[PDB]
RNA sequence: CGGCCGGGAACUCAAAGGAGACUGCCAGUGAUAAACUGGAGGAAGGUGGGGAUGACGUCAAGUCAUCAUGGCCCUUACGACCAGGGCUACACACGUGCUACAAUGGCGCAUACAAAGAGAAGCGACCUCGCGAGAGCAAGCGGACCUCAUAAAGUGCGUCGUAGUCCGGAUUGGAGUCUGCAACUCGACUCCAUGAAGUCGGAAUCGCUAGUAAUCGUGGAUCAGAAUGCCACGGUGAAUACG
RNA sequence: AGAACCUUACCUGGUCUUGACAUCCACGGAAGUUUUCAGAGAUGAGAAUGUGCCUUCGGGAACCGUGAGACAGGUGCUGCA
């Protein structure tokens, strides 16, 4: 019913941002299931590093924004008291 | 990339926000063809009275800090050479050396 | 360097390989077929699966040997057309007995 | 020849990025171009302030700029709240080892050529009084005009162990340009710390 | 469940006496080209239990000898978690599977992957 | 063009045209804007294009009434 | 009628070989007359040969055509436009580069 | 008879934390050393593969034209503006790609298979109009769901048949569609017609040893629109490495 | 990692020069808005309207115009600084 969706860039920053969801998740009951992860978006693009004559130098960049989400079975007082201590209703 | 050149850019897209009301409006009834050609006609006409700057062909969205017309990505508004020297000393999330 | 068992015939494997220019697979094995359909008219003495007299040709390790025949074999089969897929194992044949 | 950059090739690994904030494309462009110019502005109105790191945190809405330093008692979040339309709070890092920050030895350097004191002499004081605190290995670098004259020269000295093909190390790399009589001297340094990962 | 040049593949044992259905289709009907069926009974020949004993199988991308590979990596993982002997025996013979052979990585200043573009004097 | 819309022309060499209708002789049409086409109340005039550095004149008839302007004045020249 | 006489060839194909006519003309043409599109023209019987005479016909005809072509590319060069003027010269008209292409319009390479 | 919903967390997938191969073991060779070969186990056996990772210095190599700056010069100016034009011009040569010189080929019909990426002052379901580029309507989606989005070579049937022929597509004409104030120098695409050169390339030269080259397609950055370029991904998939 | 005017740094004709852009002084006016004419546009002359937040109310603060001195501007030269 209600699900939060969270991101980050570093994966342990993400791990621990869904760990302290879940601990406050199973603080507040309501029989919520674990973190979905789902696959990060890949934004590569290359570019020329000198502005002059030179084709074989360009770089490569990787961009690894991690996106997980949770899910409410039934909002309550209490899991709005643990929301207000991205959202989908 | 001057001082002159960006203050043409920033005059460009301050009337473009200010006359881009009226040319959408123009645009809009220019697009809708069912009758009217005489509306039509004047719309052409208040257009054509319209400068022809203020438009997005008019917009060129080059770089911010440099002002380099080559090298320009709208995700981060910058050069080729300051985004690499961004991600060189380290103060854009991410952007690690791409290896698959 | 993966064979062709439905024949077996490694050296056949080579022979689809060779045919197989700009990789098409399915093809090369569409002409090795036509190839086998045409040479079934006499078959030989097991000769629609290996190949005796064409060992050793007029153009000659037994396994660079090999190589040299059939490549000698595939240019001089398409070197011409007018339906391809019987002339060249005419001249395959022509240049075999 | 033309080598990479130590922290640039570990953001991910040893030292993490100076800004911590996701959002979209346009939002991510313009936020690129507010933190850019809010950091310009700090740098050229505390230059003489010795400014070494500035890292930027926006969670939700709400800008936490930190001033890793040395010597907090200069200062004292005006200029920031004025120029961002986003509330905007500061803190300050009063970080140890004043003589191991890049930053910080690189204005030393610059104020010394500008005030026209060798380059041995500002070299040799430079990696001694860096080896002296208890470093492991330190790096520095002049580049252009050596002497004012006309031809350029690129003297570097090196002392203790400054590796660079080992991504396991603790190595800060940062760069300077001092705009004298001559021209612009740009000197790198190296501060390689300890071997822990 | 074994993959091959990014083409998953699912086994499922289901002893029928010659029922073979791919993507709730026959096999002569999804694959075909007289080559995929012949490399896929390759296994089914030597030692595979060709009767008595069936699998259903599903895949999920790759072409034609990538899906083929596919689920004879599956096949073989359905023999191995069926028993350890003929997985031996398996591998005794030419039969050692997964092979990691996928496609290059496009490099930059190139035409393809290994292919460095032409230059005069 | 798009070809289904009116084909364009410009404000200033309407009033232009209007003009030389009134009391203009049509000798003296100098346009800029040779990016408009023509529609078929340019017959027989004399309009003098902007190509180069210059103004050209040109007489423009029926014949070419359903054409482009910056056909009838070039910009390439030859040794 | 005396020109288009091929030898072994379908209707389309065969309808192609008059100056104003291709392969989508021909079968637009041989879809309003209501001819099979693959029937040879040796079994094609002339009661269909009479009326795709008339057919064709309605349309432009070689001659037309290429007195077609003539009248509106000297209508042209009398005019004087940047058409006519590259057309006299032979250069190209849509825009191509004449720098190092542009030899079929420009003719053989010999200086 | 749509995973459509109940149901399940078995399986794929997802992103995490770990593990798995480190000469670990046997035999032989080798100054027991280092090291090498063969073999078992093992998914991977000798840094598994790839990317990234660029030494002291060389070319007083390129950039004071992205930028930063010592000096010199303009300062009613080489400074700011405006419209048209040029950057796309054409006696000629060179370079990198693309399309072909067809029969493993072209075309007509039915039909199998993805990875990866992008999207809101946008992608666009779905319907209708149109031979068409596309137009009106418009839910969903800043997103594993909604959209781009129908992948093609392949498979099955048919058509010709070794010719510039039904290959190929330059040029040109008539008429349309899109973005853009505006498509002529100076965009792209489409309907029809015309369909040229080209029939396998000289001296010579370039890349390539693996599911790489070879062949076919898709996406993205740039951008109002405008790439055979570039950057990524996928389908089929060789021969040779005696030295 | 993209020329249609912009890009444009270039050429033909019209312009403004303490300047298009940053800062100082004294004076007038809040700012802003609709719209006409000459004109290819840059540019000049009009016709109405709005008149605030503070009031030391000879005035604060952004903003528009007038005059001068500093300066500014330069994709102008020198990578052999």
């Amino acid at each position: 019913r209600i699900r939060i969706r969270l991101k980050a860039f570093d994966h342990r920053l993400i791990d621990q941002a869904t760990a302290e969801i879940v601990e406050t998740a199973k603080r507040t009951g309501a029989q919520v299931r674990g973190p979905i992860p789902l696959p990060t978006r890949k934004e590569r693009f290359t570019v020329l590093i000198s502005p002059h004559v030179n084709k074989d130098a360009r770089d490569q960049y990787e961009i690894r924004t991690h996106l997980r989400l949770v899910d409410i079975v039934e909002p309550t007082e209490k899991t709005v008291d643990a929301l207000m201590r991205q959202i989908s209703l | 990339a001057k001082q002159s050149m960006k203050a043409r850019e920033v005059k460009r897209v301050a009337l473009a926000d200010k006359y881009f009301a009226k040319r959408a409006e123009l645009k809009a009834i220019i697009s809708d063809v069912n009758a009217s050609d005489e509306d039509r006609w004047n719309a052409v006409l208040k257009l054509q009275t319209l400068p022809r700057d203020s438009s997005p062909s008019r917009q060129r969205n080059r770089c911010r800090q440099t002002g380099r017309p080559h090298g320009f990505l709208r995700k981060f508004g910058l050069s080729r050479i300051k985004v690499r020297e961004a991600a060189m000393r380290g103060e854009i999330p991410g952007l690690k050396k791409a290896s698959w | 360097i993966l064979p062709d068992p439905k024949f077996g015939s490694e050296l056949l494997a080579k022979f689809v390989n060779i045919l197989m220019v700009d990789g098409k697979k399915s093809t090369a094995e569409s002409i090795v077929y036509s190839a086998l359909e045409t040479l079934a008219q006499r078959s030989g003495k097991s000769e629609l699966e290996a190949f005796e007299v064409a060992l050793e040709n007029v153009r000659p390790r037994p396994v660079r040997r090999n190589a040299l025949a059939m490549r000698w074999i595939v240019e001089a089969a398409r070197k011409r057309g007018d339906k391809s897929m019987a002339l060249r194992l005419a001249n395959e044949l022509s240049d075999a007995a | 020849g033309q080598k990479v950059h130590p922290n640039g090739i570990r953001l991910g690994i040893v030292k993490p990025w100076n800004s911590t904030w996701f959002a979209n494309t346009k939002e991510f462009a313009d936020n690129l171009d507010s933190d850019f110019k809010v950091r310009q502005y700090l740098t050229k109105e505390l230059a003489k302030a010795s400014v070494s790191r500035i890292v930027i945190e926006r969670p939700a809405k709400s800008i936490r700029v930190t001033i890793h330093t040395a010597r907090p008692g200069i200062v004292i979040r005006k200029v920031v709240a004025d120029i961002a339309g986003v509330p905007a709070q500061i803190n300050i890092a009063e970080v140890r080892k004043p003589e191991l920050d890049a930053k910080l030895v690189a204005d030393s350097i610059t104020s010394q050529l500008e005030r026209r004191v060798m380059f041995r002499r500002a070299m040799k004081r430079a990696v001694q009084n860096a080896m002296r605190l208890g470093a492991k290995g330190i790096k520095v670098e002049v580049s252009g005009r050596l002497g004012g004259a006309e031809i350029a020269r690129t003297e570097w000295y090196r002392e203790g162990r400054v590796p660079l093909h080992t991504l396991r190390a603790d190595i800060d790399y940062n760069t300077s340009e001092a705009h004298t009589t001559y021209g612009v001297i740009g000197v790198k340094v190296w501060i390689f710390k300890g071997e822990i990962l | 469940t074994g993959r091959r040049k990014s083409s998953a593949a699912r086994v499922f044992i289901k002893p029928g006496n010659g029922k073979i259905v791919i993507n709730q289709r026959s096999l002569e009907q999804y694959f075909g080209r007289e080559t995929a069926r012949m490399v896929v009974r390759q296994p089914l020949e030597l030692v595979d239990m060709v009767e008595k004993l069936d699998l259903y199988i599903t895949v999920k991308g790759g072409g034609i000898s990538g899906q083929a590979g596919a689920i004879r990596h599956g096949i073989t993982r359905a023999l191995m978690e069926y028993d350890e002997s003929l997985r031996s025996e398996l591998r005794k013979a030419g039969f050692v599977t997964r092979d990691a052979r996928q496609v290059e990585r496009k490099k930059v200043g190139l035409r393809k992957a290994r292919r460095r573009p032409q230059f005069s004097k | 063009r798009s070809l289904k819309k009116g084909p364009f022309i410009d404000l200033h060499l309407l009033k232009k045209v209007e003009k030389a209708v009134e009391s203009g002789d049509k000798k003296p049409l100098r346009t800029w804007s040779r990016r408009s086409t023509i529609f078929p109340n340019m017959i027989g005039l004399t309009i003098a294009v902007h190509n180069g550095r210059q103004h050209v004149p040109v007489f423009v008839t029926d014949e070419m009434v359903g054409h482009k302007l910056g056909e009838f004045a070039p910009t390439r020249t030859y040794r | 009628a005396g020109i288009n006489i091929p030898d072994h060839k379908h209707a389309v194909i065969a309808l192609t070989s008059i100056y104003g006519v291709g392969k989508t003309r021909s079968k637009a043409i041989l879809a309003a007359a209501g001819i099979a599109e693959d029937v040879k023209i040796s079994e094609l019987s002339e009661g269909q040969i009479d009326t795709l005479r008339d057919e064709v016909a309605k349309f432009v005809v070689e001659g037309d055509l290429r007195r077609e072509i003539s009248m509106s590319i000297k209508r042209l060069m009398d005019l004087g436009c940047y058409r006519g003027l590259r057309h006299r010269r032979g250069l190209p008209v849509r825009g191509q580069r004449t720098k190092t292409n542009a030899r079929t319009r420009k003719g053989p390479r010999k200086p």
